[PDB]
C-alpha cells in the first residue's frame, strides 16, 4: 500500500512502489478555480512556459522529463527521471522555481509561449466539442462562482495577460503554504525528504493567499447550437457531491451502473445496462459516458453524449433520464453489485498505472485537500458497504426532482426546452 | 404511409429553418427564480405603454364613429317629437 507524508518548513508526501522510472513536483493548492474572469487563463499559461522549449532543454540534457498539469481545485508542476538520477530532478525543480522566476518571463520566451497557447486554446474551442460541451457544463452550472472558470482560460483574457499578472499570480499563489511536493514511483521517503531538507531557506513563508466566496450550484442551460455540426454533443449534470464527502463512493457508483457506452464496439452493447435496451432499437446516440466530477467545494453528477440522431434527441434524454428515476424507486440488487466491480476495477486501473506522473497528480490533489492518500484497498472496503439503500437515499437528495444543468453543441434544434428536460428528473404517484 | 407535399414546417431536428450558428443562448431554472415578482418595481411602468402606442389607432377610428353614431341618433329623436314633426314630414318620404 504505503503512501507517508511529514511536515518540515513545507509538507511532503511520497508514495514508491519498486518499478521503472521516478518522478518528483510541486503541487500547488490552487487553480482554475482560484482566478478572475479578466486574469483566467493564468495557471495554463505558467504551465506552458514551465514547458516551454527554452527550459525543456536545460532538463533534456540532464535526462529528465518535464510533466505539467493544470486543474480545477489544484495545479502541478512534475519532473520524471530515473530512479538514481531522485537529485537530478529537485535541483531543476528548485533552479526554475527560485533561480529562474526572474529567466524565462523574460520577453521572447514569454511572447512565443503566449503566440501558442492563444493557438493551442483556438483549436480547442474549435474542434474538441466533447471536452468543450463539458467546460461551458462547468460554466453554466457554476456560473459567477469560482468553479465556473475554464482551465484553459478565455480566448480574451489570454490575449490580455502580460508578465505582470503571471508574476502577480506567482507572488500569491505558489507559496510554502499552499504547496506540496510529492514523490512516486520507485524513490523511497527517506530519500527525498533529506534531499529537500539539504538546502534550507523558505521563500515566503508565514505568506497565506487570498480566500474568496464557496463555489454554488444553479440550475441552467448554455446551448451553443451550431448546425454546420455533423453530430450533436451535449452534457447535462446535477449538483453532485465533493471530495471529503460522506457519498464520495456512493454517487461514484451510481455513475458506474448507467456506465459509458460506445455503440460501434460489440462488447460495448453486450453490457448489462437496462438503458442500453432503450437506446439500441433505433441507436439514439453513437455513445456516452457517465460521471461523477468531486472538487473542494461542489461537483457535478450526471452524463456526456454525442449523437447523430438529431431528430430523436429527445428520446435520448428521455430515456436516460427515466433510468436515473429508478435509483430513488427501483434499483435492483445485481445492478448495485455489478456496480462495485466496475467501480473497484476502473478505479484500481486509475490509481495502479505504470505511469508515476499520474500517480503523482493523485496523491498530491488528495493530501493537498485531505492532508492524507486514501488506500486503494480502503476505497474497497467502503465500496463493498455501499447498499442498494445507499445509493437511494444518495439518490432521493441529489438526483430526484433537482435542477439540472444543461449544455451543448452542434445540431441542437431537437434538444427540448429546460423545463420539458427538468421535469423528467421524476416521475408520477398516487 | 406514402409521402406527402413540401411543407414550411418539419419537426424537431429539421424544421425547414436556416443553418444556424454563432447564436448561444443562456437560461436559469424557474426554480431558482424569485417567487414570481416582476410586476410593481419593474414590469409596472412597463405595461400599459404596450397600448399608448396602439391607442391612438384604436381610439380614433372609435371616436369618428361613436361621433357619427351619436349625432344621427339625435337627429332621430328630433326627428320623432313635435319639435320636428315639420323637418321630419319633410325629409321622411
Amino acid at each position: 500500500a504505503e503512501v507517508t507524508q511529514l511536515s518540515n518548513g513545507i509538507v511532503v508526501a511520497t508514495e514508491h512502489n519498486p518499478a521503472h522510472t521516478a518522478s518528483v513536483g510541486v503541487v500547488f493548492g490552487s487553480g482554475a478555480a482560484n482566478e478572475n474572469p479578466y486574469n483566467n487563463g493564468v495557471s495554463n499559461l505558467w504551465k506552458n512556459i514551465f514547458l516551454s522549449k527554452e527550459n525543456s532543454a536545460v532538463a533534456a540534457k540532464e535526462g529528465l522529463a518535464l510533466s505539467s498539469n493544470i486543474s480545477r481545485d489544484f495545479q502541478s508542476y512534475i519532473v520524471s527521471s530515473l530512479p538514481g538520477s531522485t537529485d537530478k530532478s529537485l535541483d531543476f525543480l528548485n533552479q526554475s522555481f527560485i533561480q529562474q522566476k526572474a529567466n524565462l518571463l523574460s520577453s521572447s520566451n514569454f511572447e512565443a509561449t503566449k503566440k501558442s497557447v492563444l493557438k493551442q486554446v483556438q483549436d480547442f474551442e474549435d474542434n474538441d466539442h466533447p471536452n468543450r460541451v463539458l467546460e461551458h457544463l462547468h460554466s453554466t452550472a457554476f456560473q459567477n462562482t469560482p468553479l465556473s472558470l475554464p482551465t484553459r482560460g478565455t480566448l480574451e483574457s489570454l490575449e490580455n495577460l502580460v508578465v505582470a499578472d503571471l508574476e502577480s499570480f506567482a507572488n500569491n499563489h505558489f507559496l510554502n503554504s499552499n504547496a506540496v511536493v510529492v514523490g512516486t514511483g520507485n524513490i523511497k521517503h527517506e530519500d527525498l525528504v533529506n534531499s529537500i531538507e539539504s538546502k534550507n531557506l523558505s521563500l515566503q513563508t508565514g505568506t497565506k493567499p487570498v480566500l474568496k466566496k464557496k463555489a454554488a450550484f444553479l440550475g441552467s442551460e448554455v446551448r451553443l447550437r451550431d448546425d454546420t455540426l455533423p453530430k450533436a454533443w451535449i452534457s447535462l449534470a446535477v449538483e453532485g457531491e465533493p471530495v471529503n464527502s460522506p457519498n464520495y463512493f456512493v454517487a461514484k457508483l451510481a455513475a458506474q451502473i448507467f456506465g459509458s457506452y460506445n455503440a460501434f464496439e460489440p462488447a460495448s452493447r453486450l453490457q448489462g445496462i437496462k438503458l442500453l435496451d432503450n437506446i439500441q432499437e433505433y441507436q439514439l446516440c453513437d455513445n456516452f459516458n457517465h460521471f461523477s466530477l468531486s472538487y473542494k467545494d461542489s461537483g457535478l453528477w450526471g452524463f456526456s453524449t454525442a449523437t447523430r440522431n438529431v431528430t430523436m434527441i429527445d428520446d435520448l434524454i428521455h430515456f436516460t433520464l427515466k433510468q436515473w428515476n429508478r435509483l430513488t424507486i427501483s434499483v435492483t440488487d445485481t445492478e448495485v453489485e455489478r456496480a462495485k466491480s466496475l467501480l473497484k476495477l476502473q478505479l484500481g486501473q486509475l490509481y495502479e498505472s505504470g505511469n508515476p506522473v499520474n500517480d503523482a497528480n493523485l496523491l498530491g490533489a488528495e493530501v493537498l485537500i485531505k492532508g492524507s492518500k486514501l488506500s486503494l484497498g480502503e476505497a474497497f472496503k467502503k465500496i463493498d458497504a455501499i447498499t442498494v439503500k445507499d445509493v437511494k437515499a444518495w439518490a432521493g437528495k441529489r438526483l430526484w426532482d433537482q435542477d439540472i444543468a444543461i449544455a451543448g453543441t452542434g445540431q441542437i434544434e431537437g434538444l427540448l426546452d429546460y423545463m420539458r428536460i427538468r421535469s423528467d428528473m421524476s416521475m408520477m404517484r398516487w | 404511409g406514402p409521402p406527402s407535399g413540401k411543407t414550411y414546417m418539419g419537426w424537431w431536428g429539421h424544421m425547414g429553418g436556416p443553418k444556424q450558428k454563432g447564436i448561444t443562448s443562456y437560461a436559469v431554472s424557474p426554480y431558482a427564480q424569485k417567487p414570481l415578482q416582476g410586476i410593481f418595481h419593474n414590469a409596472v411602468f412597463n405595461s400599459f405603454r404596450r397600448f399608448k402606442s396602439q391607442f391612438l389607432y384604436v381610439l380614433i377610428p372609435a371616436g369618428i364613429y361613436w361621433y357619427w353614431w351619436k349625432n344621427g341618433n339625435e337627429y332621430n329623436e328630433f326627428l320623432y317629437s313635435k319639435a320636428g314633426r315639420e323637418e321630419l314630414e319633410r325629409v321622411n318620404v
